[PDB]
């Protein structure tokens, strides 16, 4: 028996579905979203880590000269100085007074610990959803892991469930993403090969294991002091440490809809938005023949107390007359009130009680017990507590019933005004007809 | 078929071979007007006919409008002489031909 | 000196760019696309391969009875039969004449060679383009590899190059793809957990090494024939073997724009569509001072022969007067004609020759040698060879110049008709003015 329904994507909300086969007694399902997960698709751009400056020992050529030689090294800088007269601890070598030469050399290379502390640069697109739904009905109670897209069917006790695609296509990750340890940032990083010194991406590598490297830190050499051997240099500090201190904010403490951002892999969990359609296919053994189920007649609904709070703050009672005792499946056909239980045990005493939660001052909903039916209405008082630590258990609908007190007052006033207008219209029509007949 | 875009075929285990067409025809350009039409009909034989028909129709419309305007101008200029028992002024008769050749 | 241009995405096209700095002699670059690669992003769905039926030996329990036991095996089937009287070569055992039972067992399992011969089901979206471009200017050769998107800068001899995103967003891959060895199929495969027997995907596995398996091949047992021990069964043949015989066509022989599909990784190569914007940044060392470049005056252009063929079927002659001999940059400012050379040897003799290819009956363009300008017009006859094995070297522009023979005839006829109409208007206006002045 094929069926379809739409259920909200709110964690912990006890959704109940009603199935009414013409030949069998009605059945009530309970589906609950225990946990979700939003998986984006990532493309690695490059890897940035702190650099380390390699400076070899100078080569002081006594009584001669040397020539610079170009090399293929990241940010290689080499210069040659003349007229140097170095010293050492025991004396001064390079006997030649002024015909000496020093060759200075320096370049940049990736640090030793880059494979432990590095920040990635990704591009994120086409998020994919994943869920974990608990399904219970009759004597069946299981939890399954389902991809939320209409191409994965899971079997629970002989029943086939297909969870349709999410209603909306909203994702919290921008087109560009920077990931560091367990934090995600919505940042726009410089393109590869065009990084600027002193900021994020001063040195870039295509992958942590990649051999090539692009470095730009404006490493510049200076002439050594007289009578010294030290190879002076100046360099703009690493951009990674500037970024590590001035990254600013995050996505863990900034994501909308109250969903946590986690890493390895990058995902956003328990993030309430949209609706998840559900398609079903039930066997004929789940239902019960209507001859076996009890027959319920003369159903009347009365409400004891009502209070539109977050928890189940309503007490509701049914009176009936039955021939045999058994089990029915209760359900509310309007989302103004949400029942707590999906099965009430019917006895010949003819009195059962139910709990419900509502969020409107005066609700009106129709409830069914087995095949019976009845209309419920009540007056509810506000709650006193200002703040509670649990989520709302109702559908959050506020507009009251047309038979409520406020709308009854409005109806009476409008009826009086309409009667006055009708009387005036009738008087005018009679007068003008009399005038026309003359 | 081998259009101007080109195509390839794969025969047996051999590598695919590509062939491209070339802008060739049977007309003769830079000649009489009745040969340029053939040359540009060898290439794209659906727009040349439409362009020729459109140009010919526009020329016919223009020449018909001009001839009608000459006729209307002559009729407007000559009709005052018909409302009086006057002459034809043979100076105007020579330039503007009218229905009365010599009789009035 | 920043510059920008757009180049066609046609492999082998000799694109030439002209840079005109106002303090230096003009420069001409050559860029050629050697190889491209359209790379889609893939998500694995499931893996299908030929199945194998496992049928254990029967357990003939006799002078007693046996009960079937359920197991968690894919497509498991078990039954117990009563009244068997088996026979063997030496005789018949199980003394009990009719009080014997046989238990049949069978199930499905993944084949032995599934990890060398299997078909993959993918989801493809958001293709990424990659290219390899050859650039030459002055004396600098070299080819580079570039990601075709606005976020990769490559330096070639001191010049920074950024290749912008492709103009079009067309991909030959549909949403769903089935990959087999080196063939790609645009196919709509059934969802996981809902495979039908006898067709593609009768058995599915989430990954080649995954333990889980969903098999639906309608395995059904039958009662053994009297006096034998054989465990009969019937089963729908494998769906993978069927798919191998009637998959139909492929994408290698079906893709548009004449681009070959390859596998591992899935990509589409040399696939001509759209335009590639180019952003450039050149240093001052590439240009030449205007004082060093020779001065060219009195530039005239003449054409010897012209045949609008695919290859360079045009010869052009330039006459000039110079003071010294050197090198100029030769460029054509209209796409109706494409020059073969980018630089020419200028000499005091005053004659140089060039080669160009056109696709129009009467081309007209302006050509520059260093700083001089000249206008060329030609009459071209059609070629005689019907089919050639090489691509066209022109821009495929057919409309002739306004000074061509056909357009000249059109101009003459239109002028005659306009003169006639103007005379008509003048005569009518004169007559109307004479009539009004009366
Ligand atoms: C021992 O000490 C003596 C000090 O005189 C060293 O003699 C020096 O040898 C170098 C060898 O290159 C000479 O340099 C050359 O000088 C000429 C002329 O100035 C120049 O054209 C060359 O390009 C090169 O620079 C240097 O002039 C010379 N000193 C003098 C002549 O006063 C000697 O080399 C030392 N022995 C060693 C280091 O084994
Ligand atoms: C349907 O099956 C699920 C399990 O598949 C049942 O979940 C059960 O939920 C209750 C309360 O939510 C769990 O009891 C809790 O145990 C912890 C243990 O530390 C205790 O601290 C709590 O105070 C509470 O008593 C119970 O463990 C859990 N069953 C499991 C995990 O197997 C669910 O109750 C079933 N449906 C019905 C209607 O019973
Ligand atoms: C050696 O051969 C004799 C042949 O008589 C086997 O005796 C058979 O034993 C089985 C096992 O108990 C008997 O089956 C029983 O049948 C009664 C109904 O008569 C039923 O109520 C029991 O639940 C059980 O199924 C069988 O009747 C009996 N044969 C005869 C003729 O009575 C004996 O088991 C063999 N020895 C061994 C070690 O197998
Ligand atoms: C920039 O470098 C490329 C690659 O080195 C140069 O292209 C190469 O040009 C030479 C001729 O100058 C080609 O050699 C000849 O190729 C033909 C092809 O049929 C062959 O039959 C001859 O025996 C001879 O080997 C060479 O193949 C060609 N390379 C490629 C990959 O096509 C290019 O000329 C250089 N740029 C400039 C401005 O020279």
């Amino acid at each position: 028996y094929e069926h379809s329904t739409v259920m909200p994507n709110v964690v912990g909300f006890p959704y109940k579905a009603h199935i009414e086969r013409p030949g069998y007694s009605p059945l009530t399902l309970q589906m609950q979203v225990v946990e979700t997960s939003l998986e984006p698709t990532l493309n690695l751009e490059y890897i940035t880590c702190e650099y380390k400056t390699v400076v070899p020992s100078p080569y002081v050529k006594c009584c001669g000269a040397s020539e610079c030689s170009t090399k293929e090294k990241p940010d290689y800088q080499c210069k040659v100085y003349t007229g140097v007269y170095p010293f050492m601890w025991g004396g001064a070598y390079c006997f030649c007074d002024s015909e000496n030469t020093q060759l200075s050399e320096a370049y940049v290379d990736r640090s030793d610990v880059c494979r432990h502390d590095h920040a990635s640069a990704y591009k994120a697109h086409t998020a994919s959803l994943k869920a974990k739904v608990r399904v219970m009905y009759g004597n069946v109670n299981q939890t399954v892991d389902v991809y939320v897209n209409g191409d994965h069917a899971v079997t629970i006790g002989g029943t086939q469930f297909i969870f349709g695609p999410l209603s909306s296509a909203w994702t919290p990750f921008d087109n560009k993403i920077v990931v560091y340890k367990d934090e995600v940032f919505n940042q726009d990083f410089p393109p590869y090969g065009s990084g600027q010194p002193g900021r994020f991406g001063d040195i870039q590598s295509r992958t942590v294991e990649s051999n090539d490297l692009y470095a730009n830190t404006a490493l510049k050499l200076a002439r050594p002091s007289p009578g010294m051997v030290h190879v002076p240099y100046t360099q703009t500090p690493s951009g990674f440490k500037y970024w590590l201190k001035e990254k600013g904010t995050a996505l863990n403490t900034k994501a909308p809809f109250g969903c946590q951002i986690k890493t390895n892999p990058v995902r956003a969990m328990n993030c309430a938005v949209g609706n998840i359609p559900v398609s079903m296919n039930l066997p004929d053994s789940a239902f019960t023949r209507i001859v076996e189920a009890p027959t319920i007649i003369d159903l009347t609904c009365t409400v004891a107390t009502c209070t539109h709070s977050s928890d189940f703050g309503g007490v509701l009672t049914l009176t009936y007359k039955t021939d045999k005792n058994g089990d029915c499946s209760v359900h509310s056909h309007s989302n103004v009130a949400t029942l707590q239980e999906a099965t009430a045990k019917v006895k010949t005493a003819g009195k059962v009680t139910l709990h419900f939660s509502t969020a409107s001052a005066s609700p009106s909903f129709v409830v069914s017990l087995c095949s019976a039916r009845a209309t419920c209405s009540a007056s509810c008082e506000p709650p006193k507590d200002h703040i509670v630590p649990y989520a709302a258990s109702h559908s959050n609908v506020v507009f009251p019933d047309m038979s409520g007190t406020a709308l009854s007052w409005v109806q009476k006033i409008s009826g009086g005004l309409g009667a006055f207008a009708i009387g005036a219209i009738l008087v005018l029509v009679v007068v003008t007809c009399i005038g026309l007949r003359r | 078929p081998v259009p101007v875009d080109g195509m390839e075929y794969h025969w047996g285990n051999n590598d695919p071979v590509r062939l491209w067409s070339q802008l060739t025809t049977e007309g003769k350009p830079h000649g009489w007007p009745h040969q340029i039409v053939q040359y540009y009909y060898g290439l794209y034989p659906a727009a040349t006919v439409s362009a020729v028909v459109g140009m010919s129709l526009l020329a016919l419309i223009s020449i018909f409008a001009s001839c009608y305007m000459l006729v209307a101008a002559r009729s407007k200029c000559l009709t005052p002489y018909a409302l009086t028992p006057g002459a034809a002024v043979p100076w105007t008769l020579g330039i503007l031909c009218c229905a009365p050749r010599a009789h009035a």
